[PDB]
């Protein structure tokens, strides 16, 4: 049973919000893995119809600030406005304090706006959940996952896609903190994306990945282009071939 | 029907016949207006000993010469009592005198229904130029002067008992004992000092708490 | 039938009732007085290997003498803390004396009552509870139901398993067992420890020592207090 | 107009004149220039008498509301800050007001001077009005933290007498109040003519 | 029916607004009225049910004076009729304040009809349950008479009727030969037609409210002198 | 014709229903059953029979088949069950 | 409520009905060639009473932005008026950039008042946008609820499925010159029922020089030898 | 019945149903009569009592020295109408220093109450008003129903079982202009006494009288003031 | 253009043992011309309270009518009249409610309190008030006040018994001070309206003064 958004259940559940958050699992696939000296995002390109041109240069990964970037996994209509509002909040903080906005503060502001949307008025909840990777002066590299319920969480290896359970299980099985580096994080991300995507030998076009790294007193958010992605794919394929044949 | 504004097909709009029957879920409260003053007796009905008895209060002094006893949703009674305090202070500030309890009750009744209607009944009691007075205000923005009123879950039985135990020429000393024996008859447990609150109204005194656990001198006689 | 913020044929307020029953989904929360220290714990048991435990924030401070804990919806609770913290800073701006625990609890209850009023606003399905030392020495605990009300309690016991833990507290809420700070802390433990397994490190306790800052007990000291509780349990055959 | 107020170990002494004037003509000489805010707070008129009276009455109702809501008496610093914030939003609109809000609270005797321009500062002693400049000297010379109650009474009476004598806009009667831990008490209302007769020696 | 006659904003499957189709029924149920344009003026006339003798002399009269030279004879729900009369008075006052002189009857009728259409267009507000005639005379424009349905538009009428018995009145109205008869005999004839319409056959005794406007009154729409038109009522009785 | 109704027991009606019900069981009217009649306003005749049934159930629960002089126990069980009926 | 709404668990039912409505019956093909973009549509007026030079299906939003659309034309008029106002406001704010293709992505993004603020009833028109003031062409599609898709060749008519199939089988390709309008007309021919003429077919072209709605003379010239 | 749910919707058979239900609000109320004379207007209202301990409530509200009203029905949105009429009369005093004529005030009330009968979400003012006033044309008695269709009346009564009072007034309305003040008040008392069942009878505590005259400003008489009028009752219950 | 003009007028009130005397001139004038010889500055508000308004005549009229409206509202809202102290406080609130554009008027309220004792409340144009045994307001305030306080108050006089003022003696002193002030102050004269407030009600006497 569902009604106008601002309701409860006889048990006391927000079943509209729960339904929206479960629907977020349906469609879209993004995952974020945090490692030392670099935190990266991996996104699954859903539609690879040959009739596109890929001129927007990014569909899932969005650059929201100099020191952070996000990746939505919900309906694009709310995703666009949420990204615009997030950039506006970050730049408003930059104007007010003359300092890059800490990632936790930005995520709290966004989840506050989502909680307001699901709290008062006859307005639909924002059916979109997005990850965030970023760097700050206080906590360094950080990763956060926010759901449409407005209850964000500070993660270090998570997925938000369709097979998010399988992806997070694969991460948990093959995640090693401390020892993890940027290259090993890339390898793990490509491996888990190959696991969650049924078609083996994933093409560089169907996968979009972005890595945030800390240069000399400056944060560089580089989206890995086709050649680098397929070189990573080739290295992963060599590793798989060696592992399979050595038995 | 279900609309808070639509009238019933027979005689009187609904969703306010529902709001008035919110003292039924509320706790019992009884007040007596005598020539000596006004006696306001309520039950605290503490659910667990860990909760401080001082925290649970159903009688709050609107001003030095007005006392109010709530029966229903304490949350809504807080707003109504705050508005009563604000109106009384505004009247005193404007006219440099003590606002009449009838006028305060009228203002609170005006603010009662103007938002889903408030579901609390108030027993205002205080001294004025027209002697001690007591007023029963009800959730449906209606106030009535009364001499000995009962309100709460068992308002019917308490009011019926008060109808025959009250007489027009009583004093505070008899009023408090009558209210306490009635309360003990209505409630489930006994009238322990930690469970029963009492408020006194005097022409020459401000309305204070009833002796604060030294009021056993009134319950031992009970 | 009808489940909106209107009076039902039998009375009550069914949306408010549903919000009040929503606190059951959440976590336990216990806390006690003692005139020497207020200590409150939550005992969260859900931490995956990939989530950072820093940002759970089940207990938070307001004005370095007032702290609150979660029971129910986390997003609503966080909005409540943000608004309440803003109001504490306002009541520090005006009325230069620091905020009192009763004042901030009253503000939180008033906000909850305001949101329960009118059909537009969802009735803030969170049950908060606030401890802290007032300006005049006396430490106090208030527990706020989601609807509109707050109550000053010696023990709060709000959340899942609230009934059993509250019965345990009211059974043996001995002031002679309160006495010392360590006695107070060990009384909060073995009471919150009773809820669910509480085996390794599930307890998440908090400490407010008079005029000190909000102290979050270190896990090793928590295990030490658990061992002391076990020692007290021993020699009692 | 001339009021002074100082604190000491046995309480707070408030002394004020009872003259309100409109230019050269003296409007009255029996005006209660000290306002009884509540049984534990007192205020004074300086500058615009009507502004002082109205804003102190507004502060009185505000603090009464606060006390009723929180079931506890208001502190002097809180009331002074509230009045200062209340009057600050009207800064630059031309109203003039000088008041020395004083009383006893949980932390002890308190005395804050709130002004229309915005001044709100604590202190051991204060004086406002046209004759405040004359009151300050004789007050400082005769004031100590360990003064007796009668000595403080005499100091305040003599100070207001000198202020009236040296100021053309002050005279009539001297209203003396003593704020104590159990609340303020009205001490005396001495006519300046009788004070001169006594002080002739 | 069912789900289509609930709000005026909901069109019927055939393309009709049933809310106004039901608002017209209230006008059809309420008492009737008649207005005839005489040769040099317009004469009104309405019968009013004295539902109880407890009432004083004719009150809540169906006739209203919306402007100096303009009068309104209304039938239907009388409270909304009075509200609409107040609206018409405000419109006439505003027009006189802005453009000076006196508001032409055609423009006043068009504006009030547009206001009524605005009320029947939306959903939150409901169509007015009243139909009225606006009659006025001037030397320049002669005599005009416009009738407005609860949802329709003003139409020029030589002689019109509305209310309980529209066809029965209109038959004798068309029987009467207007455009050459002075307003005096037109007063007599409107009283005659109203008494021809059934008054006490199944209802109580009826009072005759008759209005005047014309060169015999140099404009200045006023109620006919009832003392001297009681004999017109007597002629109508015969 | 002749539509009539009651189902509105007053104090006198309730206490008379107590008497006829107390005619059954092993009870006697030395109990101050008028006090319990006052306690329950308009408690029908069905509840009075219910209250009398509860009084017998409390007697057998106490294992005492006597109920003539078991008046304090009679009053105790009747008042506590009146509490339960109103709020359980 | 007063916005884009009616989203049940895992669905956007109202949006899906809007997408069923925009299925329409006007193909309105679009092809992004190397030199520019061609937006060609079908004007199959009922009988000969209607006129073809009176109303147009292709509207130049600004100097080099052209627009073609789908079902619910009255909604499309308001949408194109809003797009013109938004592009004009952007050009006034950022004065004199000659903004077409550095604006085509921007104007497509600002097509969020188009649907993200639906207006109780969402718009029932999907529109294709062309711009070439960047040294490169651009073809974008905005649907009744989504956002920019950045197409290279697509159709939005009753036979949009087979139209897109024809576009891909005929190899929209990348080396194709500006005169891919022949392929666009052929794609319309598949979703056309009749002998298409100059007034029956309306097409606008947007090359690096600018945008221009081809007059019936050139439309008939291209339709000749087909 | 669907068409009876809301005020805005119109019944297919004709008049709407919500306003017809609104007129039942005045029907379900204590009886009150009001009659004119040559020079005086008198209102006799039945002060309905909740219980013998509580007072008999308040009826015959006061508006101005020359205008007084009697309410019957929904008392919630009746003090609102009283405030509106008081404000309009005081506005008239403030603008042109003359008592607002009763007819214009009643027209204003009708116009004000007409809008809720057409605006969605606004219930009609289900209050019956018996306005007594003395303008320059002698006394006036007006009845205002929730349908916003006021009436002028020589003598009208509204309330429960008010039809008997209406019949008595109609049968005795011929001898109303030429009656003394006490005679007219006794006529009204007899009319109201005929409303209640035979068990009930007129008492000083359950009746209220409102008299306005040429030289007598509106005055609300009760028990001690009513007793001189209550004498010579000619009691035939 | 300026919204204020001084219209003269002189008011005066005295609080006796059981009576309240409120006297005022009726000469309305500005600049050098006299509008009328009959324009009373006294206004009765209840059976036991009469106010005096002097200064800007338009503001006097507006303030009096606002006071009447507020009294009527309070009587309806409280089922009782308004006490003299209460109307004094209400007038003070009204005056300061328009502090930034004040009524250029001087108000003196004379009447009987609950105790039945004479009460006179003088007012400032911007709201200041204080209870006084007597006060004079208007143009002739400077020339009329000293006489009445040195006679009634026995100021600067020794070996004299402070006898309470009788009604006749107070009336005689009022007439003397007004006839003295009329000739010096051109705004004062042409009549004098004296209102006596007691338990029996309000009694008004109109006496003639210097016609120039």
């Amino acid at each position: 049973y569902d009604s106008r958004t601002t309701i409860f259940s006889p048990e006391g559940r927000l079943y509209q919000v729960e339904y929206a958050m479960e629907a977020i699992g349906h469609a879209g696939t993004c995952l974020g893995i945090l490692a030392n000296d670099g935190v990266l995002l991996a996104a699954e390109r859903r539609n690879i119809h040959k009739l596109l041109d890929e001129v927007f240069f990014s569909e899932k990964i969005y650059k929201l600030n100099e020191d952070m970037a996000c990746s939505v996994a919900g309906i694009t209509s709310d995703a666009n406005v949420l990204t615009n509002e997030l950039r506006l909040i970050a730049q408003r903080y930059l104007l007010q304090y003359q300092e890059p906005i800490p990632c936790e503060q930005l995520v709290t502001a966004l989840c506050d706006i989502k909680q307001a949307y699901t709290q008062f008025g006859g307005k639909r909840p924002f059916g979109v959940s997005l990850l965030y990777i970023g760097w700050d002066k206080h906590y360094g590299f950080q990763l956060y996952q926010s759901d449409p319920s407005g209850n964000y969480g500070g993660w270090k290896a998570t997925c938000i896609g369709n097979n998010s359970a399988a992806a997070v299980s694969m991460l948990k099985q093959d995640y090693k903190e401390g020892e993890m580096t940027l290259k090993s994080a890339l390898a793990l991300a490509i491996k888990v994306l190959n696991k969650t995507m049924d078609v083996s030998k994933l093409s560089a076009e169907k996968v979009e990945i972005a890595t945030l790294t800390r240069e000399n007193g400056k944060t560089v958010i580089r989206v890995l282009k086709q050649k680098e992605v397929e070189q990573l794919i080739k290295k992963h394929e060599e590793e798989e071939a060696k592992a399979e044949r050595e038995k | 029907d279900r609309g808070v504004n639509t009238f019933s097909p027979e005689g009187r709009l609904f969703q306010v016949e529902y709001a008035i029957e919110a003292i039924k879920l509320g706790s019992t409260a009884i007040g007596i207006q005598t020539s000596e003053g006004v006696c306001l007796a309520v039950e605290k009905r503490i659910t667990s000993p860990l909760m401080e008895p001082s925290s649970i209060e159903k009688i709050v002094e609107i001003d030095a010469h007005i006392g109010c006893a709530m029966s229903g949703l304490i949350a809504d009674a807080k707003t109504l009592i705050d508005k009563a305090r604000v109106e009384t202070q505004n009247h005193w500030f404007t006219y440099n005198e003590t606002m009449t309890v009838e006028s305060v009750t009228q203002a609170v009744s005006n603010l009662a229904l103007q938002s889903r209607p408030f579901g609390v009944a108030l027993l205002f009691g205080g001294v004025d130029e027209k002697g001690p007075q007591l007023f029963h205000m009800d959730p449906s923005g209606t106030f009535v002067q009364c001499d000995a009123r009962a309100i709460g879950s068992a308002s019917e039985g308490a009011q019926s008992s008060l109808q025959e135990v009250y007489h027009k020429s009583m004093t505070l000393k008899e009023a408090i004992k009558s209210s306490l024996i009635i309360l003990k008859q209505v409630m489930e447990e006994k009238l322990n000092a930690t469970n029963i609150e009492l408020a006194t109204v005097q022409p020459g005194q401000n309305f204070h708490m009833f002796t604060k656990e030294e009021l056993e001198e009134v319950i031992k006689d009970i | 039938d009808r489940a909106i913020t209107v009076f039902s044929p039998d009375g009550h307020l069914f949306q408010v009732e549903y919000a009040q029953e929503a606190v059951k989904k959440g976590s336990t929360a216990v806390g006690v007085r003692g005139r020497d220290i207020v200590v409150l714990g939550v005992e969260k048991k859900s931490v995956a290997k990939l989530q950072d435990e820093r940002t759970v924030r089940k207990i938070c401070a307001l004005d370095d003498n007032v702290c609150m804990a979660f029971a129910g919806l986390t997003a609503d609770a966080r909005i409540v803390i943000n608004r309440a913290r803003v109001e504490c800073q306002s009541h520090r701006l005006t009325v230069e004396d620091p905020v009192t625990v009763e004042y901030i609890t009253r503000y939180i209850a008033s906000l909850k009552q305001r949101y329960t009023q009118s059909n537009g606003r969802r009735p803030f399905g969170i049950s908060a509870l606030i401890v802290g030392f007032d300006f005049d020495g006396t430490p106090r605990l208030y527990q706020t139901d989601p609807s509109g009300t707050y109550h000053a309690w010696k023990a709060n016991a709000i959340g899942r398993g609230a009934k059993s833990v509250r019965e345990f507290l009211e059974k043996n809420y001995t002031d002679e067992a309160i006495e010392t700070d360590d006695l107070t802390i060990k009384l909060v433990i073995k009471a919150l420890l009773e809820v669910v397994q509480s085996g390794g490190k599930n307890i998440e306790l908090a400490v407010m020592r008079r005029d000190q800052s909000l102290k979050i007990l270190n896990p090793e000291e928590i295990e030490k207090y658990v061992a002391e509780i076990e020692k007290e349990k021993e020699e009692n055959e | 107009t001339t009021t002074l107020a100082f604190k000491f170990r046995h309480g707070v002494i408030v002394a004020a004149d009872s003259r309100a004037t409109a230019g050269a003509y003296i409007a009255s000489q029996t005006v209660k220039k000290v306002i009884e805010i509540n049984p534990y707070l007192l205020g004074t008129m300086a500058g615009g008498a009507a502004d002082c009276s109205f804003w102190e009455r507004l502060l009185a109702r505000q603090c009464r509301i606060y006390e009723l809501r929180n079931k506890e008496r208001i502190s002097v610093a809180a009331a002074s800050k509230l009045l200062a914030n209340m009057v600050y939003q009207y800064k630059g609109m031309g109203l003039s007001m000088g008041t020395m809000i004083c009383g006893w609270d949980k932390r002890g005797p308190g005395l804050y001077y709130v002004d229309s321009e915005g001044n709100r500062i604590s202190g051991a002693t204060f004086s406002v009005g046209s004759g405040s400049v004359y009151a300050y000297g004789v007050m400082d010379r005769g004031y100590s933290y360990d003064l007796e109650v009668e000595q403080a009474y005499d100091l305040a009476r003599r100070a207001i007498y000198q202020a009236t004598y040296r100021d053309a806009y002050s005279g009539g009667a001297v209203n003396l109040y003593h704020v104590r831990e159990d609340g303020w008490i009205r001490v005396s209302s001495d006519n300046v003519a009788d004070l001169h007769e006594k002080y002739s020696g | 029916g069912t789900g289509y006659d609930l709000s005026a904003s909901t069109f019927s499957p055939d393309g009709r607004v049933f809310q106004v189709e039901y608002a017209m029924k209230a006008v059809e149920n309420s008492s009737t009225a008649i207005g005839i344009r005489c040769k040099d003026g317009v004469v009104f006339g309405v019968e009013k049910l004295v539902l109880s003798k407890l009432y004083e002399e004719g009150s809540n009269k169906r006739l209203f004076n919306v402007d100096r030279h303009v009068g309104m004879a209304v039938a239907g729900l009388l409270a909304d009729a009075r509200s609409l009369a107040d609206i018409a008075r405000e419109e006439a006052s505003n027009f006189r304040s802005n453009f000076g002189y006196n508001i032409p009857l055609k423009h006043l009728a068009d504006r009030v009809a547009m206001y009524v259409h605005a009320y029947t267009l939306y959903s939150a507000v409901r169509p007015f349950g009243c139909s009225f005639m606006l009659g006025s005379y001037s030397v320049n424009d002669g005599a005009q008479l416009y009738m407005i349905d609860p949802s329709g538009v003003s139409y020029g009428y030589w002689g019109c009727a509305i209310g309980k018995a529209r066809q029965a009145a209109k038959t004798e109205i068309e029987k009467l030969q207007m455009k050459e008869m002075t307003c005096r005999d037109i007063v007599k004839e409107v009283a005659k037609i109203i008494y021809i319409v059934h008054d006490e056959v199944k209802d109580k005794a009826f009072e005759l409210e008759l209005s005047w406007v014309g060169e015999l009154t140099n404009g200045r729409h006023e109620i006919v002198p009832k003392d001297i038109r009681e004999e017109a009522e007597k002629y109508a009785k015969e | 014709d002749r539509k009539i109704e009651f189902s509105l027991p007053d104090l006198e009606g309730r206490t008379h229903i107590f008497k006829i019900h107390a005619r059954s069981m092993s009870v006697e009217r030395d109990i101050r059953f008028e006090l319990l009649a006052r306690l329950c306003p308009n408690s029908t005749g069905a509840e009075i029979r219910s209250v009398c049934t509860e009084a017998g159930m409390f007697a057998i629960r106490a294992r005492r088949k006597i109920a003539t002089e078991k008046d304090f126990l009679e009053a105790v069980n009747k008042v506590i069950k009146s509490y339960a009926k109103f709020s359980a | 409520f007063s916005l884009t709404t009616f989203s049940p668990s895992g669905k956007l039912v109202q949006i899906e009905y809007a997408l069923a409505a925009v299925a329409g019956g006007a193909p309105s093909v679009g092809i992004k060639a190397a030199n520019g973009v061609v937006l060609a549509t079908e004007k199959k007026q009922k009988s000969i009473l209607y006129d073809e030079r009176s109303v147009h299906k292709v509207e130049p939003i600004t100097k080099h932005i052209g627009l073609v659309y789908s079902g619910m034309g009255p909604d499309y008029r308001v949408l194109v008026h809003r797009a013109r106002k938004l592009a004009q406001q952007y050009y006034l704010v950022y004065q004199e950039p000659i903004p077409t293709a550095q604006l085509v992505q921007r104007v497509a993004s600002v097509m969020q008042e188009y649907t993200q603020s639906g207006g109780v009833r969402p718009f029932g028109v999907s529109l294709l946008i062309c711009g070439w003031n960047e040294g490169r062409p651009y073809l974008f599609q905005s649907d009744p609820s989504g956002a920019y898709f950045a197409w290279k060749a697509t159709a939005m008519g009753k036979n949009y499925v087979n139209g897109k199939t024809f576009l891909e089988k005929r190899y929209n390709e990348d080396l194709e010159l500006e005169d891919a309008i022949h392929t666009a007309i052929l794609t319309l021919k598949e979703s056309f029922e009749g002998q298409m003429t100059e007034d029956n077919i309306e097409v606008g072209i947007c090359n690096e020089a600018g945008f221009r709605r081809l007059t019936p003379t050139e439309v008939k010239d291209y339709l000749a030898a087909i | 019945n669907q068409y009876d749910n809301d005020v805005t919707v119109w019944s297919p058979q004709g008049r709407i149903h919500q306003i017809e239900y609104a007129m039942e609000a005045v029907k379900q109320g204590s009886a009150t009569v009001g009659l004119k004379s040559k020079t005086h207007a008198v209102l006799v209202a039945l002060k309905r009592a909740q219980s013998e301990l509580a007072a008999h409530q308040k009826k015959i509200l006061h508006v101005d020295n020359h205008i007084g009203i009697s309410i019957a029905g929904l008392t919630a949105d009746a003090r609102l109408l009283c405030n509106f009429m008081r404000q309009e009369c005081l506005d008239s005093r403030f603008v042109f220093d003359r008592p607002l004529p009763v007819s214009r005030l009643v027209s204003l009330i009708g116009s004000k109450t007409q809008i809720p009968t057409q605006r969605y979400g606004r219930r009609p003012y289900g209050v019956g008003l018996l306005i007594a006033g003395y303008d320059d044309m002698g006394p006036h008695i007006f009845q205002t129903c929730p349908s916003a269709n006021y009436f002028d009346c020589r003598a009208m009564s509204i309330g429960a079982r008010s039809q008997s009072a209406r019949t008595y007034l109609e049968r005795h309305m011929s001898e109303f202009m030429e009656c003394n003040l006490n005679e007219l008040v006794k006529h009204g008392l007899r009319a109201l006494r005929e409303t209640l069942p035979a068990e009930q009878d007129l008492t000083t505590k359950n009746v209220s009288i409102g008299i306005v005259g040429k030289d007598l400003e509106f005055t609300i008489y009760d028990d001690d003031d009513v007793s001189p009028f209550l004498e010579g009752l000619e009691e035939r219950p | 253009f300026s919204p204020y003009v001084f219209n003269g007028g002189t008011i005066l009130a005295i609080a006796g043992e059981d009576f309240a005397i409120v006297a005022s001139d009726t000469r309305l004038s500005e600049g050098f011309s006299i509008h009328t010889r009959d324009s009373p500055k006294c206004y009765k508000l209840t059976d036991k309270t009469v106010i005096g308004c002097s200064g800007f005549h338009g503001d006097c009229l507006t303030l009096t009518k606002i006071i009447e409206a507020r009294l009527k509202m309070y009587k309806h809202s409280n089922n009782k009249a308004m006490t003299t102290g209460a109307i004094a406080a209400m007038l003070s609130t009204i005056l300061y409610s328009r502090r930034f554009f004040p009524y250029y008027v001087y108000n003196i309220i004379g009447g009987l309190d609950e105790e039945g004792k004479g009460a006179v409340y003088s007012f400032d144009p911007v709201g200041s008030y204080q209870r006084d045994s007597f006060k004079a307001g208007g143009s002739a305030s400077a020339m009329l006040q000293p006489l009445l306080d040195n006679q009634v108050g026995f100021k600067n006089m020794q070996n004299v018994e402070h006898v309470p003022l009788s009604l006749d003696r107070a009336m005689r002193l009022v007439k003397d001070v007004f006839i003295s002030a009329a000739e010096r102050d051109v705004y004062t004269g042409d009549a004098l309206r004296i209102c006596i407030v007691t338990k029996e009600g309000i009694r008004e006497e109109t006496v003639s003064l210097r016609k120039d």
